[PDB]
């Protein structure tokens, strides 16, 4: 349903981070709306395309976007993701997620590779 | 050359057959599924005299009412036992009654065969021999890497298991009591041990019908059942 | 020679050998006739390779399905790929009536299925679809239309098309007379004659067991309906009597 | 501004025995005042010697009963034996606690007979904290029906207990109790539905 | 590659990748470990270029936690990565217990991780065979020894690296029970120098006690290697 | 090995997958000519099925056979190549036009559409994950300044401006021939130049393909300032132009 | 030779190889036979026994009331498919409160066969199943490794399947409109012909389903009576 | 989804010997305006199935589209006439949809009635279903079926079911005058009684009545008529 | 399948036991509290009885009364063979987390062959209770038992509390029990005097059927 799934993992308190007040309920505030700011827009775009043109267009778009996104550096150094920008057609546009910046702390690089792609 | 999932010309998975080629290399273990319980034993193959002989044990407890014996790749087998006891205690959490042996070996089998996309990459090259008591008496089970699990009256695993299974076929009889099962297991072991059957060179775990507890036999009990053997 | 081992890779002289492997596979599979008539359309599916298998229930294996009770879809390739494409057609019609309330026009459906089948013939890891699908419909004002997507993803409008074994012989047989004026009720006899003559496996006894049909004409108010056996049996008797002489 | 919870009524009474359990209940439904029908089955059969009965809102109790039946059938098919009433009780408790922050509006009562030939009745709450109750009831009538049960049981054959249950439920109707009663009883040879 | 079985079963039931990890371990430097009573001396072979290289940076007898300690042989970067993982895991375990991490748990965790890298796609085996030394919750000294295959077993006196079998045979012939600190350090030095040239600069022996890992001074090492050289003739 | 299989640079350059795609486009031998006049832009192609395993039959509505398509309303196109790839590129151009119209609030330009399709084909070429589209388009359009524009790209992704071009087999010598016709144009109302460009395009196709080109084997379309909407010219008018040329 | 490396490559003749090897794996399995009538479908079959100490490996699995199947191939694939149809039947009886259409279940599992044989990094199931039922009429179905489902009056899988196929084809007309005992006798005779090795209580897996009789394996006494009847 | 804006008044459904008779009033009141008086209240999913509503028009129309696509999926994979789902299946589907929306806190402002016949032994028109364009056969009450789905997903089965303002007072008249296996004239008279008291004792009601019958012939749309 | 996912995406038409559902309301953490404004019949959970646990010379005494709706509900759970957990406050929450803690302890004892400490169990229970703090969680537990570091009487609550000591009592009227215990208590008390003190203090608590258990170094008895 929600709130992950208990599995007797026994590792509840980590030495890298602390649990959020909402855990994973994700109460609707401004940060929650800004989190789903790009997923909703592309959901609308895929709705428009696969509605008017046919769901095969959405299939081709998703596979192309996953393939170009799969072509990227390992976690760590930031990836340019130029091919994703060409495919999603956001290279012409400059938006808030392009500029600004977030500085980010306690996780070793190997834990990041384990978290990213499940090893 | 080929992927992890590719059928041979004879309709047999190459990786499954190679996993079945690896389970033969291992330590001997023998079990008798008599009416009174299961007498799952092992070898204690000592690499050297400097082995502490406390952290190297083949017989592990999946649960209080379950016993097992490991063979082949050892770290993989430890992973199998860990997942088996995790889901067994999960079953204890959701359902009050202790988990049956049959359902536990299904969890083990679907762990073993998840390597095909149908995450884990390659098959688990382990041949476990699960045994324990539940509400319908004792039950002894087996799981080769191919997943064709099957219950046994009495079974043997590890290297040179041919002589063990032949002798078990040539000695096992129905309605055998628990002491008869013990001496039969020790005789089969001694007739497939390369070295002499000393007290410390064998591990036995018993799950009795009345007790339903995983009692690993101590040094004195092992010595007694060795002493009561025939010539 | 290396280039033929992947659908994505191009041959040196510009022809994807995998696509002609699909064509050979479908050409060595069950045949499927269909054509247009004045009253309506008629599509026929003949299962000749089942002649060895004397176990199948009476007329249970049907290769001719329908969408919205208005459109007929049939095939000649492998069963699973065709069923996947059929469920995709049902899903497309579903989404169309959900989000627009109007029945899907046929050119929309055949175009979307054509690009869907083509959408697997430009990647490397998904098995390409092995199925040549014939869609058809009939309206009183618009007369009739029969499309046929090839496995490459090539959709063309046909007045009549045959795909599978002996397809050249069947297409030669259909072209003997103009079938636009011949009614749907009378064309069943000619179809029986063609399948009995062109196909060597089909004897007199196998015509009723391993053959399928459906029309869309004015008798069923321009909607899907299989031929009742009382209609097939006189046509079978007449065809057998004619061919015997 | 729409509270997703309402009181639909229900007076599921319970009473154990030496080798029997009597989980009687009503067959009447009403939004707040007006009655929907006069015959609304709520006692859902789980296994041949175990049933469940609740006085909650109709949708939640029906979904919970159907889900519990699905889980029990899965357990039977994968294990080839009927679950015990203790197993079903723990499954129901875990199911109820699975929705704790959006709880079921369902006061369950799990009745049955153990494999050792002993009738047991388990009363439940919204979240799952259950108890083995020799006599219990839930819903609107729980204020009026419980002290009679403490007077009688706490202070005998199955006939006297059935007669006492009938007298108690009819007295409750005299005192949204109901109009027709279904006196379920689980003897040593399966359930016996007794319409009244 | 990502989601690709790098290690797979061979025609004769063997993981060739794990085998390659095993001779990669054998090509690494030596390391000896002894246990007795309530302490465990630990030694590693040191290899530095004189007049250019800094001996201080080259560290092998790291400490994982308050009590446990780890030595290794083979790939140094792989050892550093697994050391970071094990130290983070020890702090995770000490967060949940508020008690020090026993040697058996961290040894089992190292075995689990080294098994995981031999069973997951897109990860090669760790090319090391670490051996952990420390006190359990019972407060009894014990030593474990993992391998790239993920197999672990308790040991009383074990060695790894190049020419490991000769050191293992020597320790099996010469090891006694309940030895003194000087006797343990002497045995460890003799064991490592059985397959290493007799010089002070090629050993960095340290003694593990419940207080800490005390590194032996250079003067003691000089006296002991001179004594061993005298005893050899 | 496997240098020519994937989109790999190979020794001494010469990315060979692009050349194989271009050859596959050439093997279909559907010649299609495009000509740009003044306040007009005629695009002409052949109503013939692409060369492949199957063959044409009498029981086939030949009007349905077509290679000229509409992007949105004013900018047309003509892909010559594989059957599925051509219509897939048509749908991709339609998607780019929809993107531009939704985001920027006005109709897409032919130049911007050509550059966007060139970028997408560039992503296809550089990534060896996906097969290259063997379909070379030929886009026409009226700009905001009310001027014609002719454009063309290839599987290589070389989007460039043109005044008269051709796609399909025998495209090498034909570059001269159209120039000679422009020489005839080198030496007027809107309808006059419309008619002149139409007959010039028909004469270009007649000289290149070198047969009569009956009225049931031509599809002609024009975008001019008088109309500006991409519309296919009827069969009778094409027959009238063919008779007038002869 | 070279095109069998992956399950997304067709030969020059346009034919898979991994799917054919899965079909061969089904052919290597033990024998099972099922015969229908007017309102009764028996599903019998052998039970594999590796050694004398081992008891036989159970083959028949009951999916739902009036739904039970027999495996003739890889055990893990059979387990996964049985779990999936069990979940589907229980979900359908949960949400809608009615029995599931057998055609829908057969089409759904054949759809899963299609998905798992389509994409690479995947293998088709090395097992064939008799999806037999009495959804208001006796039916026997069969899903192949290639995405396809078929329906028959009688069927056999692997081992000495030729003898059972010959006997069933020879006696196909007596099977329709016959008593339950006669149908049981004919099916057990077909299994005896498959053995060509003798039928016993342990290795035989007689099961009966139909009108006023859900899926339930017959007891040992009645099975012994039937195996005595076929023997004489 | 947010709240009621365009709402109906009531719908009365009863059983009788040849089938079900259900009657709406063709009203869609815009709060206090009464814009429309010709709205199609009672829909028809397929033969031997009718889905009436009383509440927000948009939720009912969305449910109508969902049930229509379920029927088209059913027809698209039809072999026998018996493969058609009964009204119980559609009723359980609507109940599950309402329960799911209740869980999401996006309630469907309708009070649904699903009515029809859960068998095909009488009629044989479903072997040849026609979507785009004799005598009555008696049907037992067991083979007939009618259900209800509330705001909160509450559902049940009964002989006669009412929604909206009819649930308060018209249910009393139905319980008083209902009889097993009535004739069409008496049934229509009872419908006229129920709808005339609805018209008199309610503001948002209407007198431009719709009648639709669900019998062995199928679904029959009687013409509109003003009450006496 | 991916096909069905995209179809549900375009059509705008979109459950293991251990997964916890939450409301779609704006702030789910206060959702139950908002529901408590609407009504209280649903939110009338079976509350636990006050518990009294204390050390003495030979072992530990743990007494608790039976009063919930019910008056025969067991208030002590067997976390381990040597650790006995108490119940106070919301019965469901403490019961479920006591069982889940026992399962974690069983897994730890199985994989790591060693008996867990009472400090460790208290820390684990406090951590998981703090993990769902703020969502609404009522639970009062008094972990008590033997470990290799002697006896231990760790006390944990919903708010992540973890307090070691020798005298503890939680539940309704716990202050009266604390008053009587401070009035009379001694570490060097006999078993009979200790159980008499526990019974007297519990009877004082539930006045303004007692069940008592004696935990010893080799398990626990039921008297």
């Amino acid at each position: 349903n929600y709130l992950e799934k208990l599995n007797f993992d026994f590792k509840v308190k980590d030495v890298v981070s602390i649990r959020d007040i909402n855990l994973e309920g994700k109460e609707k505030n401004i940060e929650t709306f800004h989190d789903t700011i790009l997923l909703n827009e592309e959901k609308n775009f895929l709705k428009r395309t696969g509605l008017i043109y046919g769901s095969q267009e959405v299939y081709k778009n998703i596979l192309d976007r996953e393939i170009v996104s799969l072509s990227r550096r390992l976690p760590g150094i930031k990836s340019s993701l130029l091919s994703l920008d060409i495919v999603r057609n956001t290279i012409d546009r400059i938006d808030s997620y392009e500029y600004m910046e977030k500085i980010d702390p306690l996780e070793p690089l190997s834990e990041i590779i384990e978290k990213k792609m499940n090893i | 050359d080929r992927g992890v999932n590719t059928f041979s010309p004879e309709g047999r998975l190459f990786q499954v057959e190679y996993a079945l080629g690896a389970i033969k290399l291992g330590s001997t273990a023998v079990g008798i599924c008599v009416n009174d319980g299961v007498i799952l034993a092992s070898e204690r193959r000592i690499s050297s005299t400097l082995i502490e002989k406390d952290s190297v044990e083949k017989l592990l407890s999946i649960d209080d009412h379950i016993g097992c014996a490991m063979s082949g790749l050892m770290a993989d087998a430890r992973t199998l036992i860990d997942y088996a006891r995790v889901e067994c205690n999960h079953y204890k959490f959701i359902y009050n009654e202790n988990i049956n042996i049959k359902s536990c070996v299904e969890l083990i089998s679907e762990l073993a065969l998840d390597f095909s996309n149908l995450i884990m990459s390659r098959p688990f090259g382990v041949a476990l021999l699960i045994g324990g008591v539940d509400k319908n008496g004792p039950c002894l089970w087996y799981t080769e890497p191919s997943g064709t699990n099957t219950r046994f009256s009495a079974a043997s695993i590890g290297s040179a298991q041919e002589g063990a299974e032949l002798l078990l076929q040539e000695n096992y009889k129905k309605d055998m009591t628990f002491e008869q099962a013990e001496i039969l297991a020790l005789t089969v072991l001694r007739q497939v041990m390369e070295d002499k059957l000393s007290t410390s060179n064998v591990e036995i775990c018993a799950i009795k019908k009345s007790d339903q507890t995983f009692y690993k036999y101590n040094t004195d009990d092992i010595s007694r059942i060795i002493d009561v053997l025939p010539s | 020679a290396g280039y033929d081992l992947s659908v994505s890779t191009f041959s040196p002289d510009g022809r994807l050998y995998q696509v002609e492997y699909i064509y050979k596979s479908i050409n060595n599979n069950n045949t499927a006739l269909c054509l247009e008539c004045k009253d309506g359309i008629i599509c026929c599916c003949i299962n000749s390779n089942m002649d060895k298998n004397k176990m199948i229930k009476k007329n249970s294996y049907n290769r001719i399905y329908h969408v919205n009770n208005n459109i007929i879809i049939t095939y000649s390739g492998f069963d699973g790929d065709a069923r996947n494409i059929i469920d995709r057609a049902r899903s497309e019609a579903n989404t169309y009536y959900y989000n627009f309330h109007t029945n899907i026009p046929l050119h929309i459906l055949v175009n979307r299925i054509s690009l869907y089948i083509h959408a697997y013939t430009l990647y490397w890891h998904m098995r390409p679809f092995a199925a040549s699908i014939i869609i058809s419909s009939f309206n009183e004002k618009d007369k009739g239309d029969i499309y046929c997507i090839e496995p490459n993803g090539a959709c063309y409008k046909y007045s009549g098309i045959v795909i599978g074994k002996n397809k050249e012989m069947f297409k030669t047989e259909i072209e003997k007379k103009d079938y636009k004026d011949i009614n749907v009720r009378d064309a069943i006899e000619d179809i029986y004659k063609f399948i009995l003559t062109s196909d060597d496996h089909m004897n007199k006894n196998n015509l009723q067991n391993l053959v399928n049909f459906s029309w869309i004409c004015k008798e069923s108010s321009y909607e899907f309906q299989n031929i009742h056996e009382e209609i097939l049996t006189p046509a079978l008797n007449k065809a057998v009597e004619y061919i015997e002489k | 501004r729409w509270y997703p919870y309402i009181d639909n009524g229900g007076t599921v009474i319970g009473l154990t025995g030496k080798d029997y359990v009597i989980l009687a209940a009503d067959t009447r439904l009403s939004l707040s005042y007006s009655i929907y029908t006069r015959f609304c089955p709520k006692i859902s059969k789980l296994t041949d010697k175990c049933i469940i009965g609740s006085s909650g809102m109709q949708s939640d109790i029906k979904t919970l009963h159907s889900l519990l039946q699905k889980k029990i059938q899965l357990f039977v098919l994968e294990h080839s034996h009927y679950p015990d009433i203790h197993v079903i009780a723990r499954l129901l408790c875990v199911i109820l606690y699975s929705r704790r922050f959006f709880p079921y509006y369902a006061f369950n009562i799990l009745a049955g007979v153990d494999e050792n030939n002993k009738g047991v009745l388990y009363n439940y709450d919204s979240v799952g904290s259950y108890c083995e109750a020799t006599h219990s009831c839930v819903g609107s009538g729980s204020q009026l029906i419980l002290p009679i049960l403490d007077n009688r049981v706490e202070q005998f054959n199955l006939g006297d207990d059935i007669n006492f249950v009938k007298d108690a439920i009819t007295s409750a109707t005299e005192r949204y109790t109901g109009d027709k009663t279904l006196i379920y009883v689980i003897d040593k040879m399966g359930i016996n539905v007794n319409t009244l | 590659s990502y989601d690709r079985a790098i290690t797979v079963f061979s025609p004769d039931g063997h993981l060739l990748q794990v085998e390659h990890a095993l001779e990669a371990v054998k090509k690494g430097g030596c390391a000896v470990a002894i246990k007795s009573s309530n302490f465990a001396v630990l030694a590693v072979e040191k290899k530095n270029i004189p007049k250019l290289q800094n001996p201080k940076t080259t560290e092998k007898l790291i400490k994982l936690d308050e009590h446990n300690c780890l030595a290794f042989a083979g790939l140094n970067a792989d050892a550093r990565v697994l050391v970071n993982k094990t130290r983070l895991e020890c702090q995770r375990y000490y967060l949940n217990m508020d008690e020090p991490a026993p040697v058996d748990y961290i040894a089992k965790y190292v075995a689990k991780v080294q098994q995981k890298f031999t069973h997951r796609g897109g990860v090669r085996p760790f090319g090391i065979a670490t051996l952990i030394a420390g006190f359990k919750n019972n407060k009894e000294i014990c030593i474990y020894q993992t391998e790239p295959s993920g197999i672990y077993a308790a040991w009383k006196a074990q060695a790894i690296g190049k020419n490991a079998k000769i050191v293992q045979e020597f320790l099996e012939k010469n090891y006694q029970e309940n030895m003194e600190q000087k006797d343990c350090i002497f045995l460890a030095l003799k064991a490592i120098f059985e397959v290493v040239e007799l010089s002070s600069k090629n050993v960095e022996v340290a003694l593990l006690t419940e207080k800490d890992l005390t590194f032996i001074e250079e003067q003691e090492i000089n006296s002991m290697v001179e004594l061993i050289d005298q005893e050899r003739t | 090995m496997y240098d020519r299989h994937l989109t790999i640079f190979s020794p001494d350059g010469n990315l060979y997958q692009i050349e194989y795609a271009i050859k596959a486009v050439k093997n279909t031998n559907i010649t299609s000519v495009g000509v740009k006049g003044e306040n007009c832009a005629v695009i002409i192609s052949q109503k013939k099925m692409a060369t492949q395993y199957i063959s044409q039959d009498k029981l086939l509505d030949y009007n349905n056979i077509t290679n000229i398509y509409n992007i949105t309303d004013e900018i047309g196109c003509s892909m010559v190549g594989m059957p599925g790839d051509c219509l897939s590129m048509v749908y991709k151009a339609r998607s780019e036009a929809s993107e531009f119209l939704y985001s920027n609030g006005y109709n897409v330009n032919a130049e911007t559409l050509c550059r966007n399709i060139c970028d997408k084909i560039q992503v296809y070429t550089q990534h060896a994950y996906m097969r290259l589209h063997a379909c070379s388009g030929m886009i026409i359009g009226i700009d905001e300044n009310n001027k014609p524009e002719l454009f063309k790209f290839d599987p290589s992704g070389f989007c460039a401006g043109y005044r008269a071009c051709v796609i399909g087999n025998k495209e090498q010598e034909s570059i001269s021939v159209l120039e000679r016709l422009l020489e005839k144009r080198k030496k007027e109302t809107i309808d006059e130049d419309i008619r002149n460009t139409t007959i010039l395009a028909i004469e270009a196709l007649q000289t290149i393909l070198a047969f009569d080109l009956k009225a049931s084997e031509i599809e002609v379309a024009i975008v001019s300032t008088k109309n500006r909407n991409f519309t296919q010219i009827s069969e009778k008018e094409i027959d009238n132009y063919l008779t007038y040329i002869a | 030779n070279l095109y069998d490396t992956d399950n997304i490559i067709y030969s020059p003749e346009g034919r898979l190889y991994q799917v054919e090897y899965a079909s061969e794996a089904i052919k290597q399995g033990t024998c099972a036979v099922a015969i229908k009538s007017k309102d009764y479908v028996v599903v019998s079959g052998l039970k594999k026994c590796i050694s004398k100490l081992s008891f036989p490996q159970e083959k028949i699995f009951k999916i739902d009331d009036y739904i039970g199947i027999s495996m003739s191939g890889i055990t893990s694939d059979a387990k996964v498919l049985t779990k999936f149809m069990q979940n589907e039947c229980l979900s359908h009886k949960f949400l809608y409160n009615e029995n599931i259409n057998i055609e829908s279940l057969v089409r759904s599992v054949a759809d899963k066969y299609q998905k798992n044989t389509q994409k690479s990094s995947k293998r088709a199931f090395g097992v064939g199943l008799m999806i037999a039922a009495y959804h208001n009429e006796p039916c026997i179905f069969e899903t192949r490794p290639n995405g396809s489902y078929f329906e028959y009056d009688a069927l056999s899988f692997g081992a000495r399947s030729h003898a059972s196929k010959t006997y069933l084809e020879k006696n196909l007309h007596l099977f329709e409109e016959c008593s339950l005992e006669e149908l049981i006798l004919h099916c057990l005779k077909a299994l005896k012909c498959s053995l060509s090795s003798e039928l016993t209580i342990s290795n035989t897996a007689l099961a009966v389903v139909g009108k006023n009789h859900p899926w339930q394996e017959i007891s040992s006494l009645q099975l012994e009576e039937y195996l005595s009847k076929v023997k004489m | 989804t947010l709240g009621p804006v365009v709402t109906g008044t009531s719908v009365i459904a009863i059983k009788y010997k040849h089938g079900i008779m259900i009657a709406a009033d063709r009203k869609a009141s815009y709060g206090s305006y009464a814009k429309f008086q010709n709205v199609e209240r009672i829909f028809k999913i397929n033969n031997k199935t009718v889905m009436g509503f009383s509440g927000e028009l948009a939720d009912a129309q969305y449910l109508h589209e969902l049930l229509t696509r379920k029927n088209i999926n059913n027809l698209s994979e039809k072999k026998r006439k018996e493969d058609m789902y009964t009204p119980q299946h559609y009723h359980s589907y609507v109940s599950r949809v309402f329960y799911v929306r209740k869980n999401r806190i996006d309630p469907l402002f309708n009070n649904i009635i699903i009515a029809g016949i859960n068998s095909q032994k009488y009629d044989n028109n479903d072997d040849n279903v026609l979507l785009y364009t004799e005598e009555y056969k008696e049907i037992h009450k067991d083979d007939l079926y009618i259900g209800f789905v509330d705001m909160h997903g509450t559902n049940f089965c009964d002989d006669y079911i009412t929604t909206g303002y009819a649930r308060y007072f018209a249910l009393t008249l139905l319980r008083d005058h209902y009889k097993d296996n009535m004739t069409e004239e008496e049934a229509r008279i009872l419908i006229n009684e129920c709808l005339r008291i609805l018209y008199f004792r309610d503001a948002t009601s209407s007198n431009f009545i719709q009648i639709v019958k669900v019998t062995s012939k199928g679904v029959e749309y009687e013409e509109p008529y003003i009450l006496p | 399948s991916f096909m069905n996912e995209i179809d549900n995406l375009i059509n705008d038409v979109e459950n293991d036991e251990l997964e916890f559902c939450v409301a779609p309301v704006n702030v789910p953490r206060n959702f139950i509290k908002y529901a408590q404004t609407q009504n209280k019949k649903l939110f009338d959970f079976h509350k636990g009885t006050t518990t009294l646990a204390f050390k003495f010379k030979d072992g530990i005494i743990v007494a608790v009364d039976s009063r919930a709706s019910s008056q025969n509900v067991e208030k002590i759970i067997e976390i381990n063979k040597n650790i006995l957990g108490t119940m106070a406050g919301g019965a469901a929450d403490c019961l479920y987390w006591e069982k889940y803690l026992g399962k974690i302890i069983k897994i730890y004892e199985l994989r790591n062959n060693e008996k867990i400490s009472v400090r460790a169990a208290s820390t684990i229970l406090s951590n998981i209770l703090y993990q769902y703090k703020g969502y609404g969680l009522c639970c009062g537990i008094i972990l008590s038992g033997y470990d290799h570091t002697g006896f231990n009487m760790f006390y944990v609550d919903d708010s992540g509390k973890k307090v070691e000591g020798n005298l503890f009592s939680c539940g309704s009227g716990s202050t009266y029990a604390y008053s009587i215990l401070d009035s009379a208590y001694d570490y060097n008390l006999n078993l009979d005097q200790a159980v008499e003190l526990a019974r007297n203090a519990i009877y004082h608590a539930t006045f303004r059927k007692v069940r008592v258990f004696h935990i010893h170094k080799n398990g626990y008895d039921k008297i």
